[PDB]
């Protein structure tokens, strides 16, 4: 539940190749959401003609939102009530929650944005951006702070409108659950003007009643709409008995929210919702478990691959982050700081040492490939890989597993049995065989998750140029030509291989007609 | 301040170490407590008194 | 601030009431919080002192009034009742934080009682009470007349209802007197913003969590806490647990940097026993590899029905009392109040299950008597009592009241971690008092009381005393092993004067001979040729 959770991004200010696929990638991301876990960042919509009624059922956004080239003549947030700004947007002092650059709309309409918990609100450099004057950000700011001209002649504020406006009539007028109040309710927001209407100091702009069961938003942690200073905790002690007795009625802290299931992309740990386990601790099934012996070891994912960090994975058995393997990762590329400011190449390196990851079992996040080398083909390397959890995902279509542009000839991964909570996306490989055949939903844990396959090496080619799968092999596919290559077998699997009758290998007993065993038979 | 006779199961079993069964209606319900043997308490009289 | 243990008989009573009245007076005297039930009963006769009362301010139990005739029953300081544990008449029904019932005082005043946490509120059949229908108990209880006398109206003073005549009497509101952005707490002051913070109970001075007068939960540092500062503190940003240093264990009410010691750590708590997914390790709480060691629940009281139970048990995780009953056999009653199954007589050979028991991380308590229930040797491999629990005001981790037991023969208790020894009225009991207690006992705060059993000068004329072989620390019984310190030579946990008595023995140490390895009979030392 919580609604619809979208997750945020954090590529900030910096501009794309392509407005169509970023347009598509924000209406992607933000259709029928209510709640943004992250930075919420409309960036370079240049086009009047879009359309953004992805915006449509925001309702909260975490951390911060920035609006930066937008050219859309009105852009509204229909829904939107709460920035909560635990994240903060500020360039290389001062730190936003709401920030808007360089943007070209005439009207920015927010008609409900009750309460901006942290951060501060600031406009630069919108010509025909207008009623932002108007508005008394006073009030909405929370901390009770005043925060940050147009070219056109504008609109007259509506005539209901008690003090300012985001745009044009009634509907745009401003609320005020702070301004308005009765001074008896200092340090609260009042639902009503007279000194016995104001609210529970849990609730966060705006409230119906007095209890803290009638917030809008809380301040505090939001356990399916009331508003407690704390979130029932899983185990609770007994000051009677001196034990610390499990709670039935506990639920686990996922933000300022209060869950019974913790979101796909979290793990629980201690009655919390963590995005990692601990040293001493394993991931298993969902929750964060101590691991039987000493624990397996583990490495964290790089943004980019290059000489300077592949040798870190030396031994790894999971990979918590992501993996992006880009032409500059053999190419060896020009790296670079955030100020913009030029930093060192990393001489290249070639694709044997990719053998790196031959240890490695799951990766947390996604695995991208789009780096393009004579040498390398196949993804053996990954050999021993059995699982991509998509925990985190990259920024279009939702892929776990992105293949695009790369110079590979097959994938040759066996083992890898599932993804979970991801899509896979394979497309452009010239001499990429196999992938057509492969029925991915096999992998993929729910029917859900979309597979995109286009524009890879024909498959009549690849029949013609002899690369297909073995003989024995189901219509699920194989990963490359080999006869363990086999994503599943018909016929009787046999070790790491497949076979046809345990007559065969010589020995080996048949203890399922699908599988047969070694001996020292029957 | 009336007291009276325990069914005959509770008479004789309910009370523990030679102690004597009374029963008392209270909001119309039988209460059967118990007047405990020296040196001896709790419900049934099962405990021996600590000095 | 003096805590005292409430008691849980009911309705029950013992037979001698002045001997009733002078229990009352001795458990609650100068007591400012009751642990437990309070129950007030079978005071026939006016008069009675009832000062016990005066300083008693809170009860975590329920208060139970029955049967009291005293004129007038003040409690002059209680401001709160926990209603932990409630009084029921059946099953099915109500259960009560407070019931007064078949009383005859004409007034109960409880003024500055502020709040009953759980639980409800009952009167029964008690004439001359009076101003109970005009106290509004929706502002004391959170959730859930024909007096036949007079009845005298409330003071003049005050708006509302009283508990009894003084101005000091009517009834004050800390609770629905104040606004209704409070909902959930008591409030300091009528208007919105003045509220007292909702960890606090009782009432408060203030809007702070320093400012309340109990705390609802947690009391730490002089501060209300719902929840003690965690071990691993979670962070809404990134969504992360860290490493809280601040973090402290949660101990009863209070947050302490370390537990106890005789307590286990669960993940932030001060805990008495690991729950079933986990398992004691050295301190803590840890999670079973595997298997979990099955374990033996300690018992009310140990019959014939749940002797079997403890059958190849190493520990026993509550108590062990071995009362009269166990041995005499009696019929168990269900929580219905109908008759349960008859129990039959516990023979103390029986007791031999208890051998293979190493600890008891209750508390032991033995008060049964019969003619051949003599010694203690049933748990001869004992070692440790933990005394995570302990019995009684005494707060005793070993009673032993009123056995038929001659001698102790427990060789090998060599510990109790917390709690005192209370050995009093075993009539030929000997060796107790010779035995030097503190040795065992883990601190020497702990306390011991041995009194009233077989005269020390009557055992020694009888000649059950002791080896020659033992120091002052005394002994469990008679025998060479008994002893719980060997005097000289310790060979195979015998004590022997010299090792060269026995001709496979060698002198391993100062205090110590071994056995001859199986090759020679007579050795000059630890070795298969050394001999």
């Amino acid at each position: 539940h919580h609604h619809k959770i979208c997750i945020g991004t954090k590529s900030r200010l910096s501009v794309p190749s392509n407005k169509e696929h970023h347009y598509r990638n924000l209406r992607d991301r933000y259709t029928n959401c209510t709640y943004v876990d992250g930075n919420l960042e409309l960036t370079w919509l240049p086009n009047e003609n879009l359309d953004l009624s992805f915006l449509d059922n925001i309702r909260e956004v975490t951390g911060y939102i920035l609006i930066s080239h937008v050219d859309v003549k009105k852009v509204v947030f229909p829904k939107l009530q709460i920035i909560r700004g635990r994240t903060l947007f500020s360039l290389s002092e001062e730190k936003y929650a709401l920030f808007v650059t360089y943007s070209k709309m005439y009207t920015l309409e927010i008609p409900d944005l009750r309460d901006v918990l942290n951060g501060q609100v600031g406009f630069h450099n919108n010509y025909n951006l207008c009623h932002m004057r108007t508005i008394q950000w006073s009030e909405i700011v929370s901390n009770g702070t005043d925060a940050y001209a147009p070219e056109r002649e504008c609109p007259k504020c509506h005539e209901s409108c008690t003090h300012g406006c985001w745009g044009e009539g009634p509907k745009n007028c401003q609320k005020f659950s702070k301004l308005t109040c009765s001074p008896q309710c200092a340090g609260g927001r009042c639902y009503g003007p007279k000194p016995r209407e104001c609210c529970h100091l849990f609730c966060a702009g705006g409230c119906t009643g007095p209890t803290q069961k009638d917030c809008i938003a809380c301040k505090n942690f939001f356990d399916e709409g009331v508003c407690k200073e704390e979130c029932p905790p899983m185990r609770k002690y007994n000051p009677t008995t001196y034990v610390l007795e499990t709670n039935p009625e506990g639920k686990y802290a996922y933000g300022a929210t209060c869950v019974k299931e913790c979101p796909g992309h979290l793990l629980r740990d201690n009655g919390a919702c963590v995005r990692s386990c601990p040293q001493d601790k394993m991931d298993k099934g969902g929750e964060c478990v101590p691991c039987n012996g000493p624990c397996p070891k583990t490495c964290p994912g790089v943004t980019v691959l290059h000489a300077g960090n592949i040798d870190s994975f030396r031994n790894c058995t999971v990979i918590d982050g992501n993996i992006r393997i880009l032409d500059q990762t053999f190419s060896g590329f020009q790296d670079v700081y955030a100020n913009y400011t030029m930093g060192p190449r990393y001489i290249p390196l070639d694709p044997e040492r990719l053998e790196v990851f031959s240890t490695v079992k799951e990766i947390t996040g996604y695995l991208n490939i789009e780096g393009t080398h004579p040498q390398f083909r196949n993804l053996s390397y990954f050999r021993n890989l059995e699982t991509i959890h998509g925990r985190q995902l990259m920024e279009s279509m939702f892929a776990a597993l992105a293949i695009v542009k790369s110079s590979l000839y097959s994938l040759e991964m066996r083992n890898l049995k599932q993804i979970s909570s991801g899509s896979v996306v394979i497309q452009h490989n010239r001499d990429l065989c196999y992938v057509s055949n492969i029925r991915w939903p096999a992998i993929q844990k729910e029917p859900e998750q979309k597979v995109w396959v286009n524009e890879n090496l024909r498959a009549d080619l690849c029949e013609k140029n002899g690369t297909i799968c073995s003989d024995q092999c189901n219509e699920d596919g194989c990963w490359g030509a080999g006869t363990d290559q086999c994503l599943n077998c018909k016929n009787f699997n046999f070790n790491g291989t497949c076979i046809a009758d345990c007559g065969y290998i010589s020995n080996a007993y048949k203890f399922d007609n699908r599988t047969c065993k070694i001996c020292h038979c029957n | 301040f009336p007291t009276y006779k325990c069914p005959e199961t509770f008479d004789a079993w309910y009370c523990l170490n030679d102690a004597h069964c009374f029963a008392v209606k209270i909001a119309d319900l039988p209460v059967y407590s118990c007047e405990c043997a020296i040196g001896f308490m709790g419900q049934r009289c099962e405990y021996k008194e600590i000095d």
